């Protein structure tokens, strides 16, 4: 912001050269086992066990992902709902099919004049159009 | 993914501190800071107890310097006229 | 330059019939806003235009306030009074600032603010002068047709809207078509249409008759009621104080010419014109036209009327899809039950038998004495319990001791029925199940059980709409109780 | 500083039978190759079974 600052580039990277060399294992009587020897090359700003711990944490965070339409623009009245179900949805300011599809079944059961029968009707009608509650 | 994750489980009383600061740390104009020092206002906790009507009685304090003081106090979440019970703390009474 | 400001103020004042002062205040606000946009910082700015020269000074305004929240636009009263002792809370402190050069940018901003001021002055005064039009049948040109509304141009930059519900079911308008309609609502909304026009509501019919029938415009004939099925059929009720004028004949006109003009404007809607009567039964007979009514029975307590017709007239009295009875009911305000003379007699015989059975069961009287009570017009235990003793003593064969005993039995029967209702639900069912719902007092539990809501399950099945008529139950409190009942029954 | 773009299987377009096509997004400017290579080498051999 002033004219007196000077911006350098920022190489936020502590390591330089990472070389692994796999080799045979003999400590365990069982054979066909391997040893992984990683020679890193730090510039002094990072402890090596901290580096291997953060790398394993990042990789196990990455494997957490899988380890243990013009119909939306239509009014709710076009769904051929019972006069009761349509009037209950209008009372909650649900005008479009896209508004209805975002509401959960538990939210719709809190609405005034909304019975278990009218909820089943709404599901059966949405299912007939390939839509589900809570998208 | 379960195999690869199981192969990695062995790795992974003054008002406040701000009140104890000198008024010079507020980055006030040289005029506003010298006007406050002339009234023996040394700490932010002393300034916060004074009302806007009291600060306008200070010799050479203008409407512009009063607006500067408010804008700076507001940037730190402080307002003029807060009552601090037990100010100054006994740690400051000996300087 | 100078004299040009005066010439512009005079031209605009004369053309838009607007106070020069209101135009200057708005130009000052426009120039202040244009000035604020040239600074990178949010400043407060006042502009003052000299009313003789057209010269203008621009300030850094400082809203004099008690507590400063915005140091860039606000100043304390103590600091403002240091510069000028005459300043009060709500005044502005100024600061010599270079006035923005009047480029085509400021010029465009000034033009926009003038146009907006004219909408809130010239156009507002035009709408005030057209107080009749705001209510009568305005005429517009169709500017745009959407799926859900039609935008009308009224001229003078006034736009109106006809909503889909406000149109007749068979109308098809094109851009450039002329359309008449009643201005039924003027809304001062900051966005959207301000003028709402209807062709479907009853007011459109009333105002078409006011224009087509001079005797209605001269207040010689009054329209008392109008009921309408838009684009299909309507009924109007007319009265006159002048015994020399036939109000129905005046509204029909020579060979129906007047009613046919109104019908043609409404897309061929059939209009029945009926004489208003101050007797409700005679008025309903007139409203049922063209069906001939044989007899009427009035139930004042239920606000209902049973209409007997000849079996040949039944289909005409009901009309296509019940349209005739519905329009008559909307016109009279009464609920109208249309049946045959034979069905009315069968209904009265069934009601008399049910009243006799009720009196025999609860009053410990013989069937002969129960029949006399029904023939004298008593149908309920409440009538017998509460009616003045004089009316019961007018019945042949009743003495003061027997009337007192009959009233005591009727009150004891009503108390036993009320207690049996309270025991069916309110002493066991609604005293444990419906009472569990947090918020239900004993009175509300008995009010619920009087509607057949006896259990906590029955309450969980209700809508807010089913409970809305219970005295002391708000829609919010009804919704909370139904949700509490559902939480226990369906999620416990 | 330890906050990355946590990914997810946006779709499993399983083409016909005994054949799927699983797409995962978004990863870093370099993590698609390391997860593809890790899952490719493990599925190839490590994954046990009977034959």
């Amino acid at each position: 912001r002033p004219i007196g600052r000077l911006l350098v580039d920022a190489c936020y990277s502590p390591v330089e050269r990472i070389a692994y060399n796999v080799e045979a294992a003999r400590v365990e009587q069982r054979t066909d086992l391997d040893k992984l020897v990683i020679e890193m090359e730090t510039n002094g700003t990072i402890d090596p066990e901290e580096a291997i711990r953060r790398a394993a944490t990042i990789l196990a965070e990455q494997l957490e992902a899988f380890v243990d339409d013009p119909i939306l623009l239509r009014p709710v009245d076009d769904l051929e709902l019972t006069v009761r179900s349509a009037n209950c949805l209008k009372a909650e300011a649900i005008h479009y099919i896209g508004d209805l599809v975002q509401r959960t079944e538990v939210e719709l059961l809190k609405t005034p004049n909304l019975g278990k029968k009218s909820l089943t009707e709404i599901k059966d009608v949405l299912a007939s159009r390939g839509l589900s509650l809570g998208m | 993914a379960t195999i690869l994750a199981e192969q990695l489980e062995a790795f992974v009383p003054e008002f406040d501190p701000i009140l104890l600061r000198p008024v010079d740390d507020l980055e006030l104009t040289v005029r506003s800071a010298n006007c406050l020092k002339a009234e023996a206002i040394h700490y932010i906790g002393d300034l916060v107890q004074r009302t806007e009507v009291e600060l306008l009685k200070t010799p050479n304090l203008g409407k512009k310097s009063l607006t500067e003081i408010k804008d700076v106090l507001a940037s730190r979440g402080l307002s003029l006229g807060m009552r601090l019970e037990n100010w100054p703390p006994a740690s400051i009474a000996d300087e | 330059m100078n004299k040009e400001i005066l010439a512009v103020v005079e031209a605009v004042s004369n053309e838009k019939a607007l106070p020069r002062e209101k135009i200057f205040e708005a130009l000052e606000s426009a120039l202040a806003t244009a000035t604020k946009k040239k600074y990178e910082q949010e400043i407060d700015v006042r502009v003052q235009i000299d009313r003789k020269s057209g010269d203008f000074d621009t300030f850094r305004r400082w809203l004099v306030v008690d507590e400063v929240t915005q140091p860039t636009k606000e100043i304390t009263l103590e600091a403002a009074r240091y510069e000028d002792e005459s300043l009060n809370l709500g005044d502005y402190v100024e600061d010599q600032i270079e006035s923005v050069t009047f480029d085509r940018i400021t010029t465009q901003t000034a033009k926009q603010v003038i146009v907006q001021k004219v909408r809130e002055a010239e156009r507002a005064m035009v709408v005030d002068q057209f107080r009749e039009h705001e209510g009568e049948i305005i005429t517009g040109v169709v500017k745009k047709v959407n799926r859900d509304n039609i935008s009308l141009d009224l001229g003078n930059n006034a736009e109106a809207v006809i909503l889909r519900e406000d149109m007749l079911p068979r109308e098809n308008f094109r851009p450039g078509d002329r359309v008449r309609g009643v201005l039924y609502s003027v809304r001062p909304e900051a966005r959207g249409a301000q003028l709402f026009v209807t062709r479907s509501k009853p007011e459109m019919l009333i105002e078409l008759f006011r224009i087509e029938v001079p005797e209605i415009g001269e207040e010689v004939i009054e329209i008392k009621a109008a009921a309408r099925d838009p684009g299909s059929r309507a009924k109007i009720a007319v009265k006159t104080n002048d015994k020399r004028i036939d109000p129905v004949g005046a509204c029909v006109g020579m060979r129906g010419a007047r009613v046919q003009a109104v019908s043609t404007e409404l897309g061929g809607e059939r209009i029945d014109i009926v004489l208003w009567d101050d007797n409700p039964a005679q008025f309903v007979i007139n409203a049922m036209a063209p069906a001939d009514v044989a007899s009427i029975v009035v139930d004042e307590d239920k606000h209902t009327m049973d209409i007997a017709v000849e079996a040949g007239n039944l289909a005409q009295a009901i009309g296509r899809n019940g349209q005739n009875v519905r329009l008559a009911s909307q016109l009279s305000g009464w609920e109208l039950n249309v049946m045959t003379v034979d069905d009315l007699q069968a209904k009265h015989q069934a009601e008399a038998h049910a009243a006799i059975d009720t009196f025999t069961k609860y009053l410990d009287i013989d069937e002969d004495f129960a029949t006399v009570l029904v023939e004298e017009g008593f149908s309920t235990l409440e009538e017998l319990a509460y009616v003045p003793m004089k009316e019961l003593l007018e019945i042949e064969g009743l003495d003061e001791p027997t009337v007192e005993a009959l009233r005591e039995r009727a009150k004891n029967a009503l108390a036993t029925i009320a207690q049996a209702q309270e025991e069916s639900l309110g002493d066991n069912k609604p005293a444990d199940d419906l009472l569990n719902l947090e918020g239900v007092d004993r009175d509300l539990a008995f009010k619920l059980a009087a509607r057949g809501v006896c259990t906590l399950e029955d309450l969980a099945e209700q809508g807010i709409d089913d409970l809305a008529d219970i005295e002391g139950l708000t829609d919010e409190k009804a919704g909370a109780l139904i949700m509490a009942a559902r939480n226990i029954c369906w999620f416990g | 500083v330890t906050e990355f773009l946590k990914p997810r299987l946006v779709d499993i377009e399983q083409v016909s039978s005994t054949h799927a096509k699983v797409t995962l997004e978004p990863l870093e400017r370099g993590f698609g190759h390391t997860l593809g290579n890790a899952l490719r080498r493990i599925l190839l051999s490590s994954m046990p079974g009977c034959a």
